[PDB]
């Protein structure tokens, strides 16, 4: 049984989003 | 009108006594600061606004200058980790709080988004916006009879925060806060926008990445069907975290992973370790490599629903990373497997892709595929069949892979083909 390390990338996508004009 | 002020116009609008020119400065700033082109966000921080900001979002009596100060401190806070900083030290966090209870939905949504990025900075953030009282706000936003009566652009905005409170480790959430979101997580996974879906599948993907006690708390919730519906979505937004809450899941306990079994999963990984997207191929492979790391029945499942077959194909063709996670398939299924499931594999033509997968640089994958070669001479063994074995890795170029390998670098590749051509080669 391997999981993902606690440095892995959980999601490629950044968690953070700018609310554009 | 508010467009393309200077910063020193936006301060001296601020800084005047006049809410209206309050107003006017600030959703100039808002402008400045929503366009794509290198956002002057830290020309905004330097000159002092944030405090100024957060203190327009306590003006219940002027709430369009609550919005505009809203909109641009969550641009603020979508930048790096110092300028989300700066937005946490002018005191934001309660100041959205508060908001989310306001009475105009573009400004609670507003102050839902902000929350978003500040949790979404890591964990320290996150566990604050959490210690602030943020979830039961939050959740109370979601406490209608019918998800669909919400706006579909709120109802995101609020999923994908919520997603953010379940996100990061080191450490994981506080677990009476994943306690106190999940029911509401589990309604969300069953919403019909694909966005909702999406993220509300990255938050149990997120919640499920960690110790086998934080997958008992998702699996006790009975999502794991509805996982493998989504698991078998035509939106690749969606197939990605559902794929990695299922992966994640089954590299628990063994009863957890049955449950993922249970549930059907395994009809759909024809297509998964076909799939035209990379990644989806590695991951399902890793997936299959933690079932095959479980029980013999459970080994006996996906010999049934035709998979062996598919790992072998991956194993002969696929990007480098799949192939490794394939090799660990092959390790763990001969590690556990009956020696008529490895007989199975052999048939299934395993051999001759694992031998050429020797010529690989990579020395973890090589001791990888050692230790399932010797796992199948030993399976060999208890039917005195060793020599066609040997025949068998002979004939596809193996043992010159092996022989070369005892040349190798590294200790347990030299010791593993040494033993190996001693005991089999000679």
């Amino acid at each position: 049984k391997r999981k993902f390390p606690d440095s892995s990338t959980q999601n490629s996508t950044p968690p953070k989003k700018n609310k554009p004009a | 009108g508010t467009v393309n002020w200077s910063v020193e116009d936006i301060v001296k609008g601020i800084n005047s006594n006049n809410l209206e020119s309050q107003l006017q400065a600030t959703q100039a700033a808002r402008k400045l600061l929503s366009r794509e082109k290198q956002p002057p966000i830290d020309n905004i921080i330097r000159a002092g606004l944030i405090p100024k900001f957060v203190s327009f979002l306590g003006k219940t009596d002027c709430s369009p200058i609550q919005f505009e100060s809203a909109w641009a401190l969550t641009n603020i806070a979508s930048g790096t980790s110092e300028q989300t900083k700066a937005v946490v030290d002018g005191g934001a966090i309660p100041a959205f709080i508060s908001l989310l209870a306001s009475p105009h939905a573009h400004i609670s949504e507003q102050a839902v988004w902000a929350l978003g990025n500040i949790a979404g900075d890591g964990s320290a953030f996150r566990d604050l916006v959490i210690k602030h009282g943020a979830i039961d706000p939050l959740l109370a936003l979601l406490a209608v009879p019918d998800l669909s009566t919400l706006a579909c652009g709120y109802l995101r905005n609020l999923t994908w925060t919520l997603s953010n409170l379940c996100r990061n480790k080191n450490p994981a959430p506080p677990l009476d806060a994943v306690e106190q979101i999940l029911p509401t997580l589990v309604r969300l996974l069953h919403h019909n926008d694909p966005e909702v879906l999406a993220d509300s599948c990255w938050a149990i993907s997120y919640l499920t990445d960690g110790p086998n006690e934080r997958i008992e708390m998702v699996v006790k919730k009975g999502v794991v069907p509805q996982l493998v519906k989504l698991l078998g979505a035509t939106e690749l937004p969606i197939v990605t975290p559902a794929l990695r809450a299922i992966g994640n899941i089954v590299t628990g306990t063994d009863e957890q992973t049955q449950k993922v079994i249970d549930a059907g999963a395994l009809a759909v990984f024809p297509s998964l370790l076909t799939n035209p997207k990379t990644n989806i191929q590695k991951e399902a492979t890793w997936t299959m490599s933690n079932i095959t790391a479980g029980r013999q029945d459970q080994i006996q499942q996906v010999v049934n629903h035709g998979l062996v077959p598919f790992l072998v194909g991956v194993l002969s063709k696929a990007d480098f990373k799949t192939q490794k996670e394939a090799a660990w398939a092959i390790t763990n299924y001969t590690s556990g497997g009956t020696v008529e499931q490895i007989v199975y594999l052999v048939h299934c033509g395993i051999i001759e892709p694992l031998m050429n997968l020797l010529s690989a640089k990579d020395t973890k994958i090589i001791q990888v595929i050692l230790d399932a070669i010797s796992n199948i001479f030993q399976a060999a063994e208890k039917l005195g069949e060793t020599e066609k074995l040997s025949i068998m890795i002979e004939e596809c170029g193996g043992l010159d892979k092996i022989e070369a390998l005892q040349r190798h670098e590294n200790e347990s590749v030299y010791k593993a083909s040494l033993n190996l051509i001693e005991k089999y080669f000679s």
